[PDB]
Order: C-alpha cells, then structure tokens, then sequence
C-alpha cells in the first residue's frame, strides 16, 4: 500500500470541519490549539483558537502492474498429454486429451 | 524523445520541507526527503525529495528552494548514504535513482560555500537477494535469474503522482518597521497579502507597493503571506494548501519497477557419497545458500534448510 | 474518441488551444478541471507542445 | 498486518478494500506535518515468511509452471487407452516373414 495523506488545512482564528471523500480507509480529524511554523516565520498570529485538520488514505502503490500477487481459486483439473503414437509404422505426434 | 519527458515537471517548482535531522538539529530543509522505496533486488532505490533533478534553475543537476529564489549545484556534489556511500545514478522530476547498500537510514547531504545541508530520516533500507543463495554484494560471475529492478530511464508508464496549487507559503523578510508604522515590501512581479490585528480586524491584497499601514505598531502582529498562481507543488504533507478544491493534475513517476535480468552466484558442487537406498551430500557453501530436499512419492517429506556453514547431510 | 473541456467547448484532446510556454497558469486552471479523463496524457503531452 | 490488508479486486479495478488499521495522531507543537501509525504491509510480511513454493514441495515430483497454473509429469495414475482399428491394417500370415 501506499498512505496518501493531504496537506494540512489551516485557519487562524476558525474553525474547520471534517468533509469525507470515501477514498479507502479515509482518516480524518480536525486539531485544535496549534501554532505552526512556515520556513519565513510563524503561520498565525493566534495563540490559540487556530485549527489544523490531517486527512490520510490509503492507496495502492505505484509498481502494483509488475510486483502483484494473484488469489485464485482452483477445482476440477483438466489432463491433457502430448502423445506420440506408432501404430503399423505410421506415427504421429499429436496433444491428446485424455 | 527525452524533451517530451522532462516536459511536465517544467510545470512545478522545487520547495521547502521540515527535516527531523539537518546538520544541527531540527531545520527546514531544501532536501528533505518524502519516501524511500526499496523493492527492487540489487540494490536500486528510488527517493522522492523535496529536490528537482534534471531541470536548471540542463544534465546532472539538482534544483531545490532556497528561501524562495530557486537555486542549483551539480549533480557530483549531492552524497547520500545508507551504511556506506550509496551511489546516484539519475535524476527526473522530484525523484531519484541510487544503488544503495542495506541499512536503517537514509542522509542526503550537499555542500555550498560555508552552509553545509543535510537530511537523515528515519527510513528503513534494504538490498534483496536473488535465488536461493543470500548474498550481499552482486557477485562477478553466475548465471542470469529473471528479476525486478528499476528501469534506469524516465519512459511514462502508468503510475502517477498528484500536484497541487502552493498555498500560502508566509515570510517575514516582507514585513518591516518604518519609523513610526509598519512597512510591507512585496517582490516585484509578486503579490502578497497582509493579515493583521492592530486595529479591528484588518486584511489586504497589496501588488507590487513598498505599502504602509497606519495604527500597526510593532511588525509582530501582522504576517505577509506569498502568492504564486503558477508553478505547482507536490501534494505534500509538510506543506499548507490552497483554499477550495486544490487540484491541478497529476505527474508520471520515472524509474519505475520492471521486469530484468539479474546475475546470481552459483554454489561449489556438492560432493556427493551413494550407498544402498541413500545419498550423502558433503557441502561447502561460500555464503548462506538453500538447500531444498523432496521426495518423489505421495509423502514429500520435503526438507528446507539455509545453510551457511560446511555440513554433512544424510 | 475523447473530448476535453476547458468551457462548453468540446475541443479535441490532441488539439488544445493554450501551451505552458505562452500561457503560466491557464494551461494549470485547463489540467485541473480534466483530470477525470481518460485522454488526460493525450491532453498533456499535446497541452505542453505547440 | 498480513496478507490481502489491501484487496483490489483486478489490476486496473480502481476500487480497493483496505483495512491497514490507520489511526491519525496529534501533530507536534510548531510543525506542519500529517502524522500516522498503522500495521505494516502485509504483503511484505507474507514475503517474509513465505513456506516454499509449490515447485520444491509438490507430492509424486511435479512441475509446477506458471502462466497457464498447471503442473507437469506427476507420476501417478495410469490411462486407459481405446483403439478402434479399421480391418484394413491387419495383414495376412503369409505376407510376413515366420
């Protein structure tokens, strides 16, 4: 598998809310009392009341086509023989089914 | 046809993630590192970086984001090391290629003038034997098992990654005092917006304008925020996002798992003693190799078994 | 065939109307309506070129 | 934690079951991450394990092959064989040596 997970939405002095997209095994919870920080300093100017939601998935990776594993089910086999018959010299080599 | 490839990360920009560890402590990083996949078998490992690769700001080169003005090195000054040195092969987009050893993390690390920059996370590695015979280091001669590496080049195959509008990356090199008020400066080419709490509530859109604001005090309480409508991003989670529906597209990921040939070591001939109804096998494995016994009747009775010291079986 | 969309024009997906090299975000605002399409890499590698 | 935590019903099926037991976790103080803690790949730990294939364990040495499933040479059984001979083929004594 592969947990996708979406960028953090944040507001400051809000409140969000928790909107589904029935992606598979869709997390989603909605953080209060959070002051986060950009690389150019801090994100809100609140100290509190700012809100911060995590949303993950979870989604299949992405060399499923070649590394895959197939569950099959199997019952009432089929035989089948690759012959070669000599009757009064005169042979053949034929895929009996038997 | 490789213009066609390189075409659709034209579209995105490199940019800035935290990394847990840098060269200090805990920074923010231009290298930081999104995913490290190891399934290929002899040791090819393909990371996901917050970097671009194969684009300028030409060949061998590593894009990244310096604080906003996008910058470049060479390819032979970024290292990265698992146990021991791994070793880049390519580069395309956001992703990269190295033969790496086994090991428990990962550190990218390049070299500017005086600043050193660094990422370690805590990101298991491992190498892949192929066949019954576990080595650690692919060996010089053999025969030639079936395997599954990833594909040196960029070719598109389907599988995909998922960009996004940047949010508003905030920065506080914008903002400063008069002497008296409070000062924004946006870059040129540029629009910034300014939220702050000085008076009642109070919020702009400013273009382009050394633009004051009066009843602002100290520059503490107002934050300037930056804008780019173009340029995407990765769907990151160390990243903030834009405001209603987010998406732009979505990117082809190079080097992807394909189907190979791998070179496998071939175990000294065991030496074999026969007597009435059994068999007994002198055996003096190099390194740690498999033994699989059977038997050919209704009742295996099959036998597994790594051996990897010399041993005598009956 | 498949038909992309960047209003209710049903334009051909080898044949769109802007480029990246003339246009920075337009062509950005086009991808992101029609990822839902299944002649969305015909739309891109057609969409990047002029 | 084991193996179909992730079930797609085909390769291109774009609608798969999961159940990889994600649980979302509170950020820390002054960071903008998404931070997670599920069980691990399940198909990994079934690789891990792995009891050995079926073509080192199969009963009466058989040779099993893979893109038609089947499996080769088990010597078990025995066919039965019907000959409807037309009277053509049946030479006379005395046109063979004696």
């Amino acid at each position: 598998y592969k947990t996708g997970m979406d960028s953090p939405a944040i507001k400051c002095c809000g409140s969000q809310e928790c909107t589904p997209t029935y992606r598979p095994d869709e997390q989603c919870k909605v953080f209060t009392g959070v002051y986060p920080f950009m690389w150019g300093g801090a994100y809100c100017f609140c100290d509190t009341e700012n809100t911060q939601v995590s949303k993950a998935y979870v989604m299949k990776s992405d060399d499923c086509l070649a590394d895959h594993a197939e569950a099959y089910k199997a019952h009432t086999a089929s035989v089948q023989a690759f012959l070669n018959i000599t009757v009064g010299e005169h042979s053949i080599v034929t895929t009996v089914y038997v | 046809s490789t213009e066609e490839l390189f075409n659709e990360y034209k579209l995105t920009r490199p940019y800035m993630a935290r990394c847990i560890r840098c060269a200090v402590g805990s920074c923010h990083s231009p290298i930081a590192i999104e995913a490290v996949k190891s399934d290929g078998h002899d040791g090819y490992v393909r990371l996901q970086t917050s970097s671009q690769y194969g684009l300028d700001s030409k060949g061998r080169t590593m894009r990244y984001d310096m604080h906003g003005t996008i910058k470049e090195i060479p390819l032979h000054q970024v290292s990265l090391y698992t146990s021991r040195p791994c070793h880049i092969v390519d580069g395309h987009g956001y992703f990269l290629l190295a033969r790496c050893p086994a090991g428990d993390s990962i550190t990218m690390e390049f070299k500017k003038d005086s600043v050193r920059h660094s990422c370690s996370v805590p990101y298991e590695v491992k190498f892949n034997p192929v066949g019954r015979e576990l080595y650690t280091h692919p060996p010089e001669h053999g025969v030639e098992q079936a395997c599954q590496v990833y594909a040196h080049d960029a070719q598109n195959r389907g599988a995909y990654v998922e960009m996004h509008l940047p949010g508003s990356e905030v920065d506080s090199s914008l903002v400063s005092l008069s002497g008296s008020s409070v000062t924004v400066t946006p870059p040129d080419g540029t629009s910034a917006l300014v939220e702050c709490e000085c008076g009642g509530t109070k919020i702009s859109e400013t273009i382009n304008k050394t633009k004051q604001f009066s009843q602002c005090t100290k520059k503490e309480q107002c934050r300037a925020y930056r804008l780019q409508n173009d340029k995407w991003v990765y769907n990151s989670d160390k990243l903030p996002k834009a405001a209603g529906a987010t998406l732009k597209g979505k990117l082809h990921v190079p080097f992807l798992l394909a189907d190979g040939k791998c070179t496998v070591p071939l175990a000294p001939e065991p030496m074999i003693t026969f007597g009435f109804r059994s068999v007994s096998l002198k055996l003096h494995p190099k390194n740690p190799t498999y033994l699989i016994t059977r038997q050919l009747a209704d009742e295996p009775h099959y036998t597994h078994e790594l051996i990897s010291e010399p041993a005598v079986r009956n | 065939t498949t038909m992309c969309l960047l209003a209710n024009v049903t334009f051909p997906c080898a044949q769109p109307p802007i480029c990246y090299d003339r246009k920075p975000a337009e062509t950005l605002a086009m991808l992101s309506v029609n990822v839902d399409n299944p002649g969305y890499d015909e739309l891109l590698e057609a969409a990047v070129k002029c | 934690g084991a193996f179909g935590d992730i079930q797609s019903r085909t390769v291109s099926s774009s609608d798969l079951y999961a159940n990889t037991n994600l649980v979302l976790q509170r950020p820390k103080a002054g960071a903008i991450h998404v931070p997670y803690t599920q069980a691990p790949s399940g198909f990994e730990q079934w690789k891990k394990d792995k009891a050995p294939s079926l073509k080192f364990t199969a009963p009466f040495g058989c040779e099993i092959y893979t893109n038609p499933i089947r499996a080769e040479n088990c010597a078990v059984g025995s066919i039965p064989l019907a000959f409807d001979i037309p009277d053509a083929l049946f030479t006379r004594v005395s046109e063979t040596p004696t």
